Protein backbone atom coordinates (compact mmCIF):
# COMPACT_ATOMS: atom_id res chain seq x y z
CA UNK A 1 0.00 0.00 0.00
CA UNK A 2 2.98 2.25 -0.73
CA UNK A 3 3.77 2.06 -4.43
CA UNK A 4 5.86 3.69 -7.14
CA UNK A 5 5.13 4.60 -10.75
CA UNK A 6 7.88 4.14 -13.33
CA UNK A 7 7.94 5.74 -16.79
CA UNK A 8 10.30 4.77 -19.62
CA UNK A 9 10.35 7.53 -22.23
CA UNK A 10 12.57 7.32 -25.28
CA UNK A 11 15.09 4.73 -26.38
CA UNK A 12 17.45 4.63 -23.41
CA UNK A 13 14.57 4.56 -20.97
CA UNK A 14 12.79 1.66 -22.64
CA UNK A 15 15.94 -0.47 -22.84
CA UNK A 16 16.97 0.11 -19.23
CA UNK A 17 13.36 -0.47 -18.18
CA UNK A 18 13.26 -3.73 -20.11
CA UNK A 19 16.27 -4.98 -18.18
CA UNK A 20 14.96 -3.54 -14.91
CA UNK A 21 11.56 -5.21 -15.16
CA UNK A 22 13.37 -8.43 -16.03
CA UNK A 23 15.23 -8.08 -12.74
CA UNK A 24 12.06 -7.20 -10.81
CA UNK A 25 10.18 -10.22 -12.17
CA UNK A 26 13.22 -12.26 -11.16
CA UNK A 27 13.13 -10.96 -7.59
CA UNK A 28 9.48 -11.04 -6.59
CA UNK A 29 9.12 -14.55 -8.03
CA UNK A 30 6.72 -13.28 -10.70
CA UNK A 31 7.03 -15.40 -13.83
CA UNK A 32 7.00 -14.23 -17.46
CA UNK A 33 3.49 -15.70 -17.53
CA UNK A 34 2.50 -12.98 -15.07
CA UNK A 35 1.56 -15.61 -12.48
CA UNK A 36 3.34 -16.42 -9.23
CA UNK A 37 3.39 -19.99 -7.87
CA UNK A 38 5.75 -7.81 -1.52
CA UNK A 39 4.97 -6.65 -5.08
CA UNK A 40 2.54 -3.86 -4.21
CA UNK A 41 5.29 -1.30 -4.81
CA UNK A 42 5.79 -2.18 -8.49
CA UNK A 43 3.25 -4.77 -9.58
CA UNK A 44 -0.51 -5.00 -9.14
CA UNK A 45 -2.87 -7.95 -8.95
CA UNK A 46 -5.68 -8.55 -11.45
CA UNK A 47 -7.77 -10.66 -9.09
CA UNK A 48 -6.34 -14.10 -9.88
CA UNK A 49 -2.58 -14.47 -10.14
CA UNK A 50 -2.02 -12.76 -13.48
CA UNK A 51 -0.30 -9.54 -12.40
CA UNK A 52 0.49 -6.37 -14.32
CA UNK A 53 3.35 -3.93 -13.66
CA UNK A 54 2.89 -0.23 -12.92
CA UNK A 55 4.67 1.39 -15.85
CA UNK A 56 4.13 3.10 -19.18
CA UNK A 57 6.39 2.64 -22.19
CA UNK A 58 6.86 5.52 -24.61
CA UNK A 59 9.13 5.64 -27.65
CA UNK A 60 7.74 6.93 -30.92
CA UNK A 61 10.15 4.82 -32.94
CA UNK A 62 8.07 1.62 -33.12
CA UNK A 63 11.17 -0.60 -33.36
CA UNK A 64 12.35 -1.07 -29.78
CA UNK A 65 8.84 -1.24 -28.35
CA UNK A 66 8.22 -3.92 -30.97
CA UNK A 67 11.32 -5.76 -29.76
CA UNK A 68 9.56 -5.67 -26.38
CA UNK A 69 6.16 -6.67 -27.79
CA UNK A 70 7.71 -9.81 -29.32
CA UNK A 71 10.25 -10.50 -26.56
CA UNK A 72 10.18 -13.04 -23.76
CA UNK A 73 7.77 -10.79 -21.80
CA UNK A 74 4.89 -10.45 -24.25
CA UNK A 75 2.35 -11.69 -21.69
CA UNK A 76 3.26 -9.34 -18.84
CA UNK A 77 2.94 -5.67 -19.77
CA UNK A 78 -0.51 -4.16 -20.20
CA UNK A 79 -1.14 -4.06 -23.98
CA UNK A 80 -2.34 -0.48 -23.55
CA UNK A 81 0.78 0.75 -21.75
CA UNK A 82 2.83 0.25 -24.93
CA UNK A 83 2.37 3.53 -26.80
CA UNK A 84 4.44 4.48 -29.84
CA UNK A 85 4.03 6.97 -32.65
CA UNK A 86 4.46 6.20 -36.32
CA UNK A 87 7.69 8.16 -36.85
CA UNK A 88 10.98 9.06 -35.13
CA UNK A 89 12.33 12.25 -33.56
CA UNK A 90 15.89 12.39 -35.00
CA UNK A 91 17.71 13.87 -32.02
CA UNK A 92 16.28 17.41 -32.28
CA UNK A 93 14.11 18.80 -29.51
CA UNK A 94 11.30 20.45 -31.49
CA UNK A 95 10.49 17.10 -33.12
CA UNK A 96 9.40 15.76 -29.73
CA UNK A 97 8.18 18.80 -27.83
CA UNK A 98 6.25 21.11 -30.20
CA UNK A 99 4.81 19.37 -33.29
CA UNK A 100 5.13 15.58 -33.24
CA UNK A 101 4.95 15.07 -29.47
CA UNK A 102 1.77 17.17 -29.37
CA UNK A 103 -0.11 13.98 -30.32
CA UNK A 104 0.55 11.21 -27.79
CA UNK A 105 1.53 13.11 -24.63
CA UNK A 106 -2.19 13.50 -23.94
CA UNK A 107 -2.58 9.74 -24.34
CA UNK A 108 0.26 9.30 -21.84
CA UNK A 109 -1.49 11.65 -19.43
CA UNK A 110 -4.74 9.70 -19.73
CA UNK A 111 -2.94 6.41 -19.15
CA UNK A 112 -1.08 7.84 -16.15
CA UNK A 113 -4.28 9.16 -14.57
CA UNK A 114 -5.98 5.80 -15.14
CA UNK A 115 -3.02 4.14 -13.44
CA UNK A 116 -2.90 6.57 -10.52
CA UNK A 117 -6.61 6.36 -9.69
CA UNK A 118 -5.92 2.70 -8.90
CA UNK A 119 -2.93 3.57 -6.70
CA UNK A 120 -3.51 3.88 -2.95
CA UNK A 121 -0.55 5.75 -1.46
CA UNK A 122 1.61 6.41 -4.54
CA UNK A 123 4.87 7.96 -3.36
CA UNK A 124 7.09 8.97 -6.27
CA UNK A 125 7.60 8.96 -10.01
CA UNK A 126 10.54 7.31 -11.78
CA UNK A 127 11.06 8.41 -15.36
CA UNK A 128 13.76 6.81 -17.49
CA UNK A 129 15.05 8.72 -20.49
CA UNK A 130 18.16 10.05 -22.16
CA UNK A 131 18.54 13.75 -22.90
CA UNK A 132 20.63 13.22 -26.00
CA UNK A 133 17.61 11.49 -27.48
CA UNK A 134 14.89 13.16 -29.48
CA UNK A 135 11.76 11.60 -28.01
CA UNK A 136 13.15 10.98 -24.53
CA UNK A 137 14.09 14.66 -24.28
CA UNK A 138 11.19 16.63 -25.75
CA UNK A 139 8.26 14.37 -24.93
CA UNK A 140 9.85 13.67 -21.56
CA UNK A 141 10.11 17.38 -20.81
CA UNK A 142 6.47 17.97 -21.76
CA UNK A 143 5.37 15.05 -19.59
CA UNK A 144 7.44 16.43 -16.71
CA UNK A 145 5.64 19.73 -17.19
CA UNK A 146 2.23 18.04 -17.10
CA UNK A 147 3.08 16.05 -13.98
CA UNK A 148 4.58 18.99 -12.08
CA UNK A 149 1.53 21.09 -12.97
CA UNK A 150 -1.16 18.54 -12.07
CA UNK A 151 -0.24 16.47 -9.02
CA UNK A 152 2.37 18.41 -7.08
CA UNK A 153 3.44 16.98 -3.72
CA UNK A 154 4.77 13.77 -5.27
CA UNK A 155 8.53 13.53 -5.72
CA UNK A 156 9.93 13.27 -9.25
CA UNK A 157 13.15 11.25 -9.40
CA UNK A 158 14.37 11.16 -12.99
CA UNK A 159 17.29 9.02 -14.13
CA UNK A 160 18.80 10.66 -17.20
CA UNK A 161 21.53 8.87 -19.17
CA UNK A 162 23.64 11.89 -20.02
CA UNK A 163 26.29 11.49 -22.72
CA UNK A 164 29.88 11.35 -21.61
CA UNK A 165 31.96 14.46 -22.35
CA UNK A 166 34.30 12.32 -24.51
CA UNK A 167 32.30 9.68 -26.41
CA UNK A 168 29.27 10.47 -28.57
CA UNK A 169 26.39 8.54 -30.12
CA UNK A 170 25.16 11.68 -31.91
CA UNK A 171 26.57 15.03 -32.99
CA UNK A 172 23.64 17.20 -31.89
CA UNK A 173 23.60 16.05 -28.25
CA UNK A 174 24.61 19.43 -26.73
CA UNK A 175 21.55 21.21 -28.15
CA UNK A 176 18.81 18.81 -27.06
CA UNK A 177 20.63 18.22 -23.78
CA UNK A 178 20.88 21.89 -22.82
CA UNK A 179 17.21 22.14 -23.77
CA UNK A 180 16.27 19.12 -21.65
CA UNK A 181 18.23 20.41 -18.67
CA UNK A 182 16.69 23.88 -18.83
CA UNK A 183 13.19 22.49 -19.33
CA UNK A 184 13.40 20.03 -16.42
CA UNK A 185 15.35 22.13 -13.89
CA UNK A 186 12.11 23.99 -13.12
CA UNK A 187 9.91 20.88 -12.77
CA UNK A 188 12.14 18.25 -11.14
CA UNK A 189 13.52 17.68 -7.66
CA UNK A 190 16.07 14.94 -8.42
CA UNK A 191 18.20 14.26 -11.48
CA UNK A 192 20.88 11.60 -11.08
CA UNK A 193 23.36 11.66 -13.96
CA UNK A 194 24.14 8.18 -15.31
CA UNK A 195 26.94 8.52 -17.84
CA UNK A 196 27.15 5.86 -20.53
CA UNK A 197 30.96 5.58 -20.32
CA UNK A 198 32.01 5.23 -16.68
CA UNK A 199 30.15 1.92 -16.62
CA UNK A 200 32.29 0.81 -19.57
CA UNK A 201 35.49 1.48 -17.63
CA UNK A 202 33.93 -0.30 -14.65
CA UNK A 203 33.16 -3.42 -16.69
CA UNK A 204 36.68 -3.13 -18.09
CA UNK A 205 38.35 -3.16 -14.66
CA UNK A 206 36.11 -4.93 -12.14
CA UNK A 207 34.73 -7.51 -14.59
CA UNK A 208 37.46 -8.06 -17.25
CA UNK A 209 34.93 -7.99 -20.11
CA UNK A 210 36.74 -5.77 -22.60
CA UNK A 211 33.68 -6.02 -24.88
CA UNK A 212 30.56 -5.04 -22.91
CA UNK A 213 27.24 -4.21 -24.52
CA UNK A 214 24.20 -2.10 -23.58
CA UNK A 215 22.69 -5.23 -22.03
CA UNK A 216 25.26 -5.39 -19.23
CA UNK A 217 25.09 -1.65 -18.54
CA UNK A 218 21.32 -1.90 -18.28
CA UNK A 219 21.63 -4.88 -15.94
CA UNK A 220 23.87 -2.75 -13.73
CA UNK A 221 21.43 0.18 -13.75
CA UNK A 222 18.65 -2.26 -12.86
CA UNK A 223 20.78 -3.49 -9.97
CA UNK A 224 21.23 0.08 -8.72
CA UNK A 225 17.52 0.87 -8.87
CA UNK A 226 16.64 -2.43 -7.19
CA UNK A 227 19.10 -1.69 -4.39
CA UNK A 228 17.32 1.64 -4.10
CA UNK A 229 13.76 0.31 -3.94
CA UNK A 230 14.87 -2.44 -1.52
CA UNK A 231 13.51 -0.16 1.22
CA UNK A 232 9.87 -0.25 0.14
CA UNK A 233 10.15 -3.74 -1.37
CA UNK A 234 11.04 -5.68 1.79
CA UNK A 235 11.66 -4.80 5.40
CA UNK A 236 14.83 -3.91 7.29
CA UNK A 237 16.07 -2.20 10.43
CA UNK A 238 16.02 1.22 8.72
CA UNK A 239 13.07 1.51 6.35
CA UNK A 240 13.30 4.89 4.62
CA UNK A 241 10.61 6.61 2.58
CA UNK A 242 11.28 7.60 -0.99
CA UNK A 243 10.26 11.08 0.17
CA UNK A 244 13.33 10.85 2.39
CA UNK A 245 15.39 11.24 -0.78
CA UNK A 246 14.02 14.64 -1.73
CA UNK A 247 14.50 15.76 1.89
CA UNK A 248 18.10 14.79 2.61
CA UNK A 249 19.30 15.68 -0.88
CA UNK A 250 17.79 19.07 -1.73
CA UNK A 251 19.71 21.93 -0.06
CA UNK A 252 18.49 24.74 -2.27
CA UNK A 253 15.54 24.82 -4.70
CA UNK A 254 17.83 24.97 -7.74
CA UNK A 255 20.77 22.67 -6.92
CA UNK A 256 19.37 19.12 -6.99
CA UNK A 257 21.63 17.20 -9.37
CA UNK A 258 22.87 14.04 -7.67
CA UNK A 259 25.18 11.28 -8.89
CA UNK A 260 25.11 7.65 -7.80
CA UNK A 261 27.46 4.76 -7.12
CA UNK A 262 27.09 1.05 -6.42
CA UNK A 263 29.31 -1.45 -4.64
CA UNK A 264 30.46 -4.16 -4.82
CA UNK A 265 30.39 -5.20 -8.48
CA UNK A 266 32.73 -8.15 -9.09
CA UNK A 267 32.97 -11.38 -11.06
CA UNK A 268 32.92 -14.88 -9.59
CA UNK A 269 36.69 -15.27 -9.27
CA UNK A 270 37.26 -11.95 -7.51
CA UNK A 271 34.47 -12.73 -5.04
CA UNK A 272 36.27 -16.02 -4.45
CA UNK A 273 39.45 -14.02 -3.73
CA UNK A 274 37.91 -11.17 -1.75
CA UNK A 275 36.77 -10.43 1.80
CA UNK A 276 33.90 -7.95 1.27
CA UNK A 277 33.61 -6.61 4.80
CA UNK A 278 31.43 -3.63 5.68
CA UNK A 279 34.41 -1.31 6.18
CA UNK A 280 36.03 -2.47 2.93
CA UNK A 281 32.83 -2.05 0.94
CA UNK A 282 31.90 1.39 2.26
CA UNK A 283 35.51 2.40 1.62
CA UNK A 284 35.43 1.17 -1.97
CA UNK A 285 32.08 2.90 -2.54
CA UNK A 286 33.83 6.28 -2.25
CA UNK A 287 36.55 5.56 -4.83
CA UNK A 288 36.17 7.71 -7.96
CA UNK A 289 36.60 4.73 -10.30
CA UNK A 290 32.98 3.69 -9.72
CA UNK A 291 31.06 6.95 -10.12
CA UNK A 292 28.28 6.40 -12.65
CA UNK A 293 28.58 10.03 -13.69
CA UNK A 294 32.09 10.38 -15.12
CA UNK A 295 33.58 12.92 -12.71
CA UNK A 296 36.38 13.33 -10.19
CA UNK A 297 34.62 14.16 -6.90
CA UNK A 298 37.88 15.48 -5.45
CA UNK A 299 37.43 18.43 -7.81
CA UNK A 300 34.63 19.52 -5.48
CA UNK A 301 33.13 19.12 -2.01
CA UNK A 302 30.08 17.01 -1.19
CA UNK A 303 26.80 18.42 0.07
CA UNK A 304 24.73 15.35 0.97
CA UNK A 305 25.05 11.58 0.80
CA UNK A 306 22.61 8.70 1.31
CA UNK A 307 23.58 5.04 1.61
CA UNK A 308 21.27 2.06 1.22
CA UNK A 309 22.80 -1.12 2.64
CA UNK A 310 21.51 -4.62 2.08
CA UNK A 311 22.62 -8.07 3.18
CA UNK A 312 24.47 -9.39 6.21
CA UNK A 313 25.32 -5.92 7.53
CA UNK A 314 25.93 -5.25 11.23
CA UNK A 315 25.03 -1.67 12.25
CA UNK A 316 27.90 -1.19 14.72
CA UNK A 317 30.52 -1.73 12.03
CA UNK A 318 28.39 0.52 9.81
CA UNK A 319 28.68 3.38 12.28
CA UNK A 320 32.39 2.72 12.85
CA UNK A 321 33.19 2.64 9.13
CA UNK A 322 31.20 5.78 8.31
CA UNK A 323 32.90 7.54 11.22
CA UNK A 324 36.32 6.56 9.85
CA UNK A 325 35.15 7.82 6.45
CA UNK A 326 34.18 11.20 7.90
CA UNK A 327 37.64 11.33 9.47
CA UNK A 328 39.32 10.28 6.22
CA UNK A 329 41.36 13.02 4.60
CA UNK A 330 40.91 12.97 0.81
CA UNK A 331 37.14 13.64 0.91
CA UNK A 332 35.82 17.06 1.91
CA UNK A 333 32.39 18.29 2.95
CA UNK A 334 31.25 21.91 3.29
CA UNK A 335 30.60 24.05 6.35
CA UNK A 336 26.82 24.22 5.90
CA UNK A 337 26.31 20.45 6.31
CA UNK A 338 27.96 19.11 9.46
CA UNK A 339 25.39 16.31 9.28
CA UNK A 340 26.36 14.77 5.96
CA UNK A 341 25.51 11.08 5.98
CA UNK A 342 22.18 9.31 5.68
CA UNK A 343 21.82 5.55 6.09
CA UNK A 344 19.19 2.89 5.55
CA UNK A 345 19.52 -0.85 6.01
CA UNK A 346 17.54 -3.70 4.49
CA UNK A 347 17.58 -7.48 4.93
CA UNK A 348 17.16 -8.30 1.23
CA UNK A 349 20.63 -9.27 -0.04
CA UNK A 350 21.27 -8.72 -3.76
CA UNK A 351 20.15 -11.14 -6.44
CA UNK A 352 22.37 -13.27 -8.67
CA UNK A 353 20.65 -12.84 -12.04
CA UNK A 354 21.57 -15.97 -14.06
CA UNK A 355 24.17 -15.19 -16.70
CA UNK A 356 24.65 -11.68 -15.31
CA UNK A 357 28.37 -10.99 -15.04
CA UNK A 358 27.72 -9.92 -11.44
CA UNK A 359 28.45 -12.64 -8.89
CA UNK A 360 26.57 -13.74 -5.80
CA UNK A 361 27.41 -11.23 -3.09
CA UNK A 362 26.30 -11.07 0.54
CA UNK A 363 26.59 -7.31 1.09
CA UNK A 364 25.82 -4.23 -0.96
CA UNK A 365 25.69 -0.45 -0.68
CA UNK A 366 24.21 2.16 -3.01
CA UNK A 367 25.45 5.72 -2.49
CA UNK A 368 23.56 8.70 -3.92
CA UNK A 369 25.37 12.00 -3.43
CA UNK A 370 24.59 15.65 -3.96
CA UNK A 371 28.10 16.89 -4.74
CA UNK A 372 29.90 19.78 -6.44
CA UNK A 373 32.12 18.04 -9.00
CA UNK A 374 29.06 17.51 -11.22
CA UNK A 375 29.09 21.28 -11.75
CA UNK A 376 32.22 21.15 -13.91
CA UNK A 377 30.42 18.71 -16.22
CA UNK A 378 28.13 21.54 -17.29
CA UNK A 379 31.22 23.66 -17.96
CA UNK A 380 32.69 21.12 -20.35
CA UNK A 381 29.26 20.47 -21.81
CA UNK A 382 28.73 24.23 -22.10
CA UNK A 383 32.09 24.12 -23.89
CA UNK A 384 30.50 22.16 -26.72
CA UNK A 385 27.54 24.54 -26.94
CA UNK A 386 29.96 27.43 -27.42
CA UNK A 387 31.62 25.99 -30.51
CA UNK A 388 28.20 25.00 -31.83
CA UNK A 389 26.39 28.30 -31.31
CA UNK A 390 29.38 30.47 -32.24
CA UNK A 391 28.47 29.51 -35.82
CA UNK A 392 24.65 29.30 -35.61
CA UNK A 393 24.81 25.66 -36.66
CA UNK A 394 21.74 23.41 -37.03
CA UNK A 395 19.41 26.24 -35.94
CA UNK A 396 17.44 25.81 -39.17
CA UNK A 397 16.77 22.16 -38.32
CA UNK A 398 15.01 23.46 -35.20
CA UNK A 399 13.15 26.39 -36.73
CA UNK A 400 11.92 23.98 -39.41
CA UNK A 401 9.40 22.71 -36.87
CA UNK A 402 8.03 25.71 -34.95
CA UNK A 403 10.18 26.10 -31.83
CA UNK A 404 11.25 29.73 -31.50
CA UNK A 405 15.01 30.24 -31.72
CA UNK A 406 15.65 32.77 -28.95
CA UNK A 407 14.78 30.03 -26.44
CA UNK A 408 18.33 28.76 -26.99
CA UNK A 409 19.80 31.86 -25.37
CA UNK A 410 17.44 31.57 -22.40
CA UNK A 411 18.29 27.90 -21.92
CA UNK A 412 21.99 28.62 -22.34
CA UNK A 413 21.66 31.67 -20.10
CA UNK A 414 20.09 29.48 -17.43
CA UNK A 415 22.99 27.03 -17.38
CA UNK A 416 25.35 30.00 -17.05
CA UNK A 417 23.55 30.97 -13.85
CA UNK A 418 23.72 27.27 -12.99
CA UNK A 419 27.51 27.55 -12.85
CA UNK A 420 27.06 30.66 -10.71
CA UNK A 421 24.98 28.43 -8.43
CA UNK A 422 27.90 26.13 -7.66
CA UNK A 423 30.10 29.18 -7.15
CA UNK A 424 27.59 30.76 -4.73
CA UNK A 425 26.79 27.67 -2.64
CA UNK A 426 30.16 25.93 -2.90
CA UNK A 427 31.89 28.92 -1.31
CA UNK A 428 32.35 28.79 2.45
CA UNK A 429 31.15 31.61 4.68
CA UNK B 1 25.25 -23.28 39.79
CA UNK B 2 22.52 -21.21 38.14
CA UNK B 3 24.96 -18.70 36.70
CA UNK B 4 27.04 -21.56 35.28
CA UNK B 5 23.93 -23.17 33.77
CA UNK B 6 23.29 -19.80 32.09
CA UNK B 7 26.84 -19.06 30.96
CA UNK B 8 26.93 -22.45 29.25
CA UNK B 9 23.68 -21.45 27.53
CA UNK B 10 25.30 -18.29 26.19
CA UNK B 11 28.43 -20.18 25.14
CA UNK B 12 26.63 -22.97 23.30
CA UNK B 13 24.31 -20.54 21.53
CA UNK B 14 27.21 -18.38 20.36
CA UNK B 15 29.42 -21.29 19.29
CA UNK B 16 26.45 -22.52 17.27
CA UNK B 17 25.65 -19.12 15.73
CA UNK B 18 29.23 -18.66 14.56
CA UNK B 19 29.50 -22.12 13.00
CA UNK B 20 26.19 -21.50 11.23
CA UNK B 21 27.42 -18.20 9.78
CA UNK B 22 30.68 -19.82 8.67
CA UNK B 23 28.65 -22.55 6.98
CA UNK B 24 26.64 -19.88 5.16
CA UNK B 25 29.87 -18.26 3.98
CA UNK B 26 31.24 -21.60 2.78
CA UNK B 27 28.01 -22.23 0.88
CA UNK B 28 28.37 -18.83 -0.81
CA UNK B 29 31.96 -19.69 -1.73
CA UNK B 30 30.71 -22.93 -3.28
CA UNK B 31 28.01 -21.03 -5.17
CA UNK B 32 30.64 -18.72 -6.66
CA UNK B 33 32.84 -21.71 -7.54
CA UNK B 34 29.82 -23.14 -9.36
CA UNK B 35 29.04 -19.88 -11.16
CA UNK B 36 32.63 -19.85 -12.40
CA UNK B 37 32.12 -23.06 -14.39
CA UNK B 38 29.52 -21.34 -16.57
CA UNK B 39 31.99 -18.73 -17.78
CA UNK B 40 34.61 -21.48 -17.95
CA UNK B 41 32.48 -23.58 -20.32
CA UNK B 42 30.43 -21.16 -22.43
CA UNK B 43 33.63 -19.47 -23.60
CA UNK B 44 35.15 -22.84 -24.50
CA UNK B 45 32.04 -23.77 -26.47
CA UNK B 46 31.98 -20.44 -28.30
CA UNK B 47 35.69 -20.75 -29.08
CA UNK B 48 35.34 -24.23 -30.55
CA UNK B 49 32.26 -23.11 -32.49
CA UNK B 50 34.06 -20.10 -33.95
CA UNK B 51 36.93 -22.40 -34.91
CA UNK B 52 34.58 -24.78 -36.73
CA UNK B 53 32.61 -22.04 -38.48
CA UNK B 54 35.64 -20.06 -39.63
CA UNK B 55 37.39 -23.24 -40.79
CA UNK B 56 34.31 -24.13 -42.83
CA UNK B 57 34.36 -20.59 -44.24
CA UNK B 58 38.02 -20.91 -45.23
CA UNK B 59 37.19 -24.21 -46.92
CA UNK B 60 34.21 -22.82 -48.84
CA UNK B 61 36.33 -19.89 -50.01
CA UNK B 62 39.31 -21.99 -51.09
CA UNK B 63 36.92 -24.34 -52.93
CA UNK B 64 36.87 -22.09 -56.00
CA UNK B 65 39.06 -23.55 -58.73
CA UNK B 66 38.75 -22.85 -62.44
CA UNK B 67 35.90 -23.53 -64.85
CA UNK B 68 37.59 -24.17 -68.22
CA UNK B 69 34.53 -24.32 -70.56
N1 LIG C 1 23.68 2.88 -20.93
C1 LIG C 1 22.66 2.71 -21.95
N2 LIG C 1 22.37 3.81 -22.90
C2 LIG C 1 21.32 3.65 -23.94
C3 LIG C 1 20.61 2.47 -24.03
N3 LIG C 1 19.75 2.58 -25.04
C4 LIG C 1 19.90 3.81 -25.59
N4 LIG C 1 20.87 4.46 -24.90
C5 LIG C 1 21.28 5.82 -25.24
O1 LIG C 1 20.15 6.58 -26.09
C6 LIG C 1 20.77 7.54 -26.73
C7 LIG C 1 20.40 7.50 -28.25
O2 LIG C 1 19.47 8.49 -28.51
P1 LIG C 1 17.91 8.01 -28.61
O3 LIG C 1 17.37 7.79 -27.22
O4 LIG C 1 17.84 6.71 -29.41
O5 LIG C 1 16.98 9.16 -29.37
P2 LIG C 1 15.33 9.16 -29.19
O6 LIG C 1 14.92 10.11 -28.10
O7 LIG C 1 14.87 7.75 -28.86
O8 LIG C 1 14.65 9.65 -30.62
P3 LIG C 1 15.00 8.87 -32.04
O9 LIG C 1 16.18 7.96 -31.81
O10 LIG C 1 15.33 9.90 -33.10
O11 LIG C 1 13.80 8.05 -32.46
C8 LIG C 1 22.25 7.24 -26.58
O12 LIG C 1 22.80 8.08 -25.66
C9 LIG C 1 22.28 5.79 -26.04
O13 LIG C 1 23.55 5.54 -25.29
C10 LIG C 1 20.91 1.31 -23.04
O14 LIG C 1 20.30 0.30 -23.12
N5 LIG C 1 21.92 1.47 -22.03
MG1 LIG D 1 14.32 7.22 -30.66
Amino acid sequence: MREVISIHVGQGGIQVGNACWELFCLEHGIQPDGQMPAFNTFFSETGAGKHVPRAVFLDLEPTVIDEVRTGTYRQLFHPEQLISGKEDAANNFARGHYTIGKEIVDLCLDRIRKLADNCTGLQGFLVFNSVGGGTGSGLGSLLLERLSVDYGKKSKLGFTIYPSPQVSTAVVEPYNSILSTHSLLEHTDVAVMLDNEAIYDICRRNLDIERPTYTNLNRLIAQVISSLTASLRFDGALNVDITEFQTNLVPYPRIHFMLSSYAPIISAEKAYHEQLSVAEITNSAFEPANMMAKCDPRHGKYMACSMMYRGDVVPKDVNASIATIKTKRTIQFVDWCPTGFKVGINYQPPTVVPGGDLAKVMRAVCMISNSTAIAEVFSRLDHKFDLMYAKRAFVHWYVGEGMEEGEFSEAREDLAALEKDYEEVGIET
Amino acid sequence: TQTLELNRMRGMLEDDFNRKKASIRQAVKEENQQLDKQKRDLEKQSNNEKLNYERTEIDMVKTRGQKRP
